[PDB]
């Protein structure tokens, strides 16, 4: 459910990072190979918000 | 060491393999008779016998837990009363496994038919990694 | 007594203890209930 | 359930911090214990106690990776101390530290001017 | 000999686990502990890891 | 002398190489810099009403991880909260605690997205606020929500370092390579087919020597010039951390002297 927030290795957030992160590979025509623009040197962390599922927008649709 | 592994704590922190463990305790509202009625009713500790730690102190009106009250130990969830001065209250009601913790997720209250009440109630607990996990 | 919601309208059934589980203006008959207060003692860990 | 508590990492539970006391065996050499802080300040007093000729042993381990502390043996031999050399040491430190933690904040600012400003 | 440590699992020496013919692949393993100070003294001075 | 030659800089990270210095010191300051370093972050919240998808414990272990800001933080008493454990004050107070609020509700019927914009400190310039790493966004993300499901939350933060749990160091990672080629030889690379042609030359590596000879290789040397490269998170300034960092170093040193000098 909604990226991690925090990288598992390191402490770079990817919290802020995904709502920019999704509009590219599907809204720009760039690579997995785009979020290189997002400061992800390290292995690392950034197969976080590649490795994501988003979890949430087939769960809120759920309402009470 | 000879197949078994060392975690990073820094990680697992963050929430590596953070999980969570719900778990439902049914029960419903048996009725044999003649007509003997078994209501939810919150013990009282003045005709009930037998039933001690407790604490019913968790229970409301309605003799059932309301979410997500932070519950542990042999805390009680319902409440129940089967007829027989002070006479006659006795006690089916089911406690919670203390090996268990963690607060309530949520109760649903509904019928059954049967032709009476019947209640549900899960609690979360979250768990972390901790030595000793596979 | 207390009050209860429904599963799927959510409306304030607050309906009376031994009676008939149901709803009022709407159908089906289950019902969860509603959150306490409750100002509780969290973690962020 | 049987995790110890983390303050119980940070906090002396009424445990001396510093503990000095000789060995026998060895003759003129005493071991300290430091608690609570461990696996930064010993690495130091180590590949930097060595360098003090005075020195002839220089101890330094974690005895379980569950307590947090640390041991440290010093053997000198002779004419003092060696309460004294590890703070000869400790103090040969606190001021080789500054002499960096100086040129950092005079070089930081030297090399803001060139990536525009300004003022 | 106990003693002490904490988390819930039983630490134990590498070295004694060819005679339990068995890994860590989260197995369980028993303990009994004795009442009486007469049986302490037969595991102590008969089946001893080292005397074993 | 020198002591330090730094390259490059940003808004995030530091890359500086030192120089006279010995290998202990250097690694001794890659940890203090991982660990013991005050921050401000998120350790206790109260929940009210909450009927959104995130459980209450996964709001409070998600709550906690995102950023504040720190700034100068040791010099009490205002702009500078010393930790809540050993205060003046009993139990917890806004004198070593900051408030930090979230009422997040729902007016919308598509679908809400509440970032770490919408919580609201207090007003005491601390701080204080959070962060926003993302460019002119409003900070990481924090749950989404749908029709009616609005939480209420009460937060306060506290005072800690890494080594009470991860989520208080500012520092990302560090990035060091002491003697690049390979002098000293403080590493057996493993072939394959041939040594030095199957592991690459590092960024780092085009600022010395020894190849050539066949000295043959020295021994009386130590390894001094470490490559190091600090990044921090963005609760605070990229050093900050660096410079916070040997104040609590030398203060950790004179701890010693102190207890075995006036005795
Ligand atoms: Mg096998
Ligand atoms: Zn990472
Ligand atoms: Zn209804
Ligand atoms: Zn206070």
């Amino acid at each position: 459910m909604i990226i991690p927030i925090r990288c598992f290795s390191c402490g770079k957030v990817i919290g802020d990072k995904w709502d920019t992160y999704l509009t590219l590979l599907q809204e720009d025509n760039t690579e997995g190979e785009a979020l290189d623009k997002l400061g992800l040197q390290r292995y690392c962390c950034r197969r976080m918000i590649l490795t994501h599922v988003d979890l949430i927008e087939k769960l809120l649709c759920y309402n009470p | 060491q000879e197949d078994s592994i060392i975690m990073n704590q820094a990680s697992i922190d963050r929430g590596l393999f953070r999980s969570i463990f719900y778990r439902t305790y049914t029960d419903q509202e048996k009725k044999i008779g003649m007509t003997v009625m078994e209501e939810f009713e919150r013990p009282v500790r003045s005709t009930t016998l037998r039933m001690k730690h407790g604490t019913y102190d968790k229970l409301e009106d309605d003799g059932l837990i309301a979410p997500g009250t932070r519950v542990s130990g042999e805390d009680i969830i319902i409440g129940k009363t089967a007829p027989i001065q002070l006479h006659a209250k006795r006690d089916v009601s089911t406690p919670l496994r203390s090996t268990e913790s963690g607060i309530v997720d949520q109760v649903m209250v509904t019928t059954n038919q049967e032709g009476l009440k019947f209640v549900k109630v899960r609690m979360r607990s979250t768990r972390i990694p901790q030595i000793g996990d596979k | 007594t207390m009050i209860y919601l429904c599963a799927d309208c959510g409306a304030r059934n607050t309906i009376q203890a031994k009676e008939v589980i149901r709803c009022r203006e709407c159908g089906h008959r289950v019902m969860y209930k509603m959150r306490t207060k409750r100002m509780v003692q969290f973690e962020a860990r | 359930m049987n995790q110890p508590e983390r303050y119980e990492l940070i906090e002396l539970m009424g445990l001396p911090k510093v503990t000095y006391e000789l060995d026998s065996k060895s003759p003129n050499a005493a071991v300290v214990t430091l608690e609570k802080e461990d696996h930064t300040l010993a690495n130091m007093l180590a590949n930097q106690l060595l360098s003090d000729e005075r020195v002839l042993f220089a101890g330094y381990k974690v005895p379980h990776p569950l307590n947090h502390n640390f041991i440290l043996r010093v053997q000198t031999v002779e004419d003092c101390s060696p309460k004294q050399v590890i703070v000869d040491a400790a103090k040969s430190l606190i001021t080789h530290l500054e002499e960096i933690k100086v040129n950092f904040m005079r070089e930081w600012e030297l090399k803001m001017i060139s990536v525009e400003g300004v003022e | 000999r106990i003693r002490v440590m904490p988390y819930s699992t039983f630490r134990l020496n590498l070295s004694v686990t060819s005679p339990y013919n068995a890994d860590f692949d989260g197995d369980e393993m028993n303990m009994h502990v004795p009442q009486s100070e007469e049986t302490r003294a037969e595991i102590q001075e008969i089946t001893m890891v080292p005397k074993q | 002398e020198t002591h330090i030659t730094i390259r490059n800089i940003s808004k995030n990270s530091v890359d500086f190489v030192l120089t006279n210095t010995s290998l202990a010191v250097a690694n001794s300051l890659r940890r203090v810099v991982l660990a013991e370093i005050p921050t401000v972050a998120i350790d206790l919240v109260e929940i009210n009403v909450n009927t959104s998808v995130m459980p209450d414990e996964f709001l409070a272990h998600r709550l906690g991880m995102i950023p504040l800001d720190s700034s100068n933080i040791d010099e009490p008493p205002p702009v500078g909260l010393e930790y809540t454990r050993n205060c003046d004050c009993d139990q917890y107070c806004p004198k070593c605690s900051v408030e930090l609020f979230l009422n997040a509700k729902c007016t919308g019927e598509g679908t809400m997205e509440i970032y770490a914009r919408d919580l609201v400190v207090s007003s005491n310039s601390s701080l204080g606020h959070p962060i926003l790493a993302d460019p002119k966004s409003r900070g990481p993300l924090i749950c989404k929500l749908r029709k009616e499901q609005e939480i209420s939350l009460r937060c306060i933060a506290k005072k800690g370092i890494a080594k009470e749990h991860a989520k208080w160091s500012p520092t990302s990672a560090v990035a060091f390579e002491y003697d690049p080629w390979n002098k000293l030889q403080h590493t057996d690379y493993w072939f394959e087919n041939d040594a030095d042609a199957e592991w690459p030359k590092s960024k780092n590596a085009d600022w010395e020597e020894p190849p050539r000879e066949g000295e043959p290789f020295n021994f009386q040397e130590e390894p001094r010039r470490f490559y190091m490269d600090v990044e921090s998170v963005g609760s605070i300034p990229p050093n900050e951390i660096m410079v916070q960092g040997l104040r609590i170093l030398q203060e950790k040193l004179a701890v010693l002297v102190r207890d075995l000098d006036e005795e």
